[PDB]
């Protein structure tokens, strides 16, 4: 369902990691399985090619928490304007207290030892339920 | 260019924010209108150090970048006890728990 | 306009009333003070940092940075944020 279209007319773009996470873009191929590209580390940015209404997201390359592109969870390149490149300005979301508090219990504690931690079980089933880009694809639909 | 402060006296902890531009005298103002004390009976601190009412938050080494939202800068308070000034007294937060092994 | 928030250890957070509705739990327990027994200052007050930053990077345009938590801290900061679903 969600899945590039695939239309052979170039786009040049600015990947721009304006966060401080390790970035991973993921490319949505034409049988709209996610396709994994190399990082980019914070702070800095790569100019790459792409087509025009092909399909892509971003994430932590460590944890895949789900950061945002152009405000928005989907980007998707366009007609260039002026031989000027379209900016893919990637940057975190304004997590709730929960969830980034969860980020960084996984971050400290192996998933063996989820168990062995003094909660309600509600916050158990929470830290198992990893961030996952097939999760979120499922919802959008 | 906003800066973010913890105005903080005894067991008391005011969240609030101003510009680099604004002055002392403006964070006095805010005080009064929550604490009902007026400017003179105040006394503001960075630290040791007394801040004067003509004194900008910029000058003072309150900038945007340093006194964030997310880790706000801390602005002593003391009040003046009918004749004399009180000395700065802020109790400190409580201690969190020892780590466990797992973490 | 403003609110009091009290920790069980009691200290008293002064912070805006719009601010503090983010919290759903203490929208609740409002609609000018509130008291929790269960909450340390040392919680609360990184509760008060995050209704601040919420509020300033909500729908923004800018650079977002991120929400710092030492880790003495998460396992309790954790379980403050599932009560106020915040
Ligand atoms: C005919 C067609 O459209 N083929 C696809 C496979 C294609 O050429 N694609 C899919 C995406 O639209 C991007 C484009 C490719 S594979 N561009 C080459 C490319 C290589 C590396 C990167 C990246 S991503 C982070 N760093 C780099 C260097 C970006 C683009």
């Amino acid at each position: 369902v969600l899945r590039s279209v695939n239309s052979r007319e170039p786009s040049q773009v600015i990947f721009c990691n304006r966060s401080p996470r390790v970035v991973l873009p993921v490319w949505l191929n034409f049988d709209g399985e996610p396709q994994p590209y190399p990082t980019l580390p914070p702070g800095t940015g790569r100019r790459i090619h792409s087509y025009r209404g092909h399909l892509w997201l971003f994430r932590d390359a460590g944890t895949h928490d789900g950061l945002l592109v152009n405000q928005t969870e989907l980007f998707v390149p366009s007609l260039n304007v002026d031989g000027q490149p379209i900016f893919a300005n990637i940057t975190l979301p304004v997590y709730t207290l929960k969830e980034r508090c969860l980020q960084v219990v996984r971050s400290l504690v192996k998933p063996e030892n989820y168990r062995r931690l003094d909660i309600v079980r509600s916050l158990y089933e929470d830290l198992e339920d990893h961030p996952n880009v097939q999760k979120d694809l499922e919802r959008l639909t | 260019m906003d800066v973010f402060l913890m105005i903080r006296r005894h067991k008391t902890t005011i969240f609030t924010d101003a510009k680099e531009s604004s002055t002392v005298f403006e964070l006095k103002r805010i005080v009064e209108g929550i604490l009902k004390r007026p400017p003179d009976e105040q006394r503001l601190y960075k630290d040791d150090q007394l801040l004067d009412d003509g004194k900008t938050l910029g000058e003072c080494g309150f900038t945007s970048q340093t006194a964030r939202p997310q880790a706000p800068a801390t602005v002593g308070l003391a009040f003046r006890a009918d004749d004399t000034f009180e000395a700065l007294c802020i109790e400190p937060f409580s201690s969190p728990p020892e780590l466990p092994d797992v973490m | 306009m403003y609110v009091k928030l009290i920790s069980s250890d009691g200290h008293e957070f002064i912070v805006k009333r719009e601010h503090a509705l983010t919290s759903g739990t203490i929208k609740a327990m409002l609609s000018n003070e509130v008291n929790f027994r269960e909450i340390p200052s040392h919680v609360l007050s990184k509760v008060c940092m995050y209704f601040t930053y919420k509020v300033r990077y909500t729908n923004s345009s800018t650079e977002i940075p991120e929400f710092p938590i030492a880790p003495e801290i998460a396992l309790e900061l954790l379980m403050a944020a599932n009560f106020l679903d915040c």
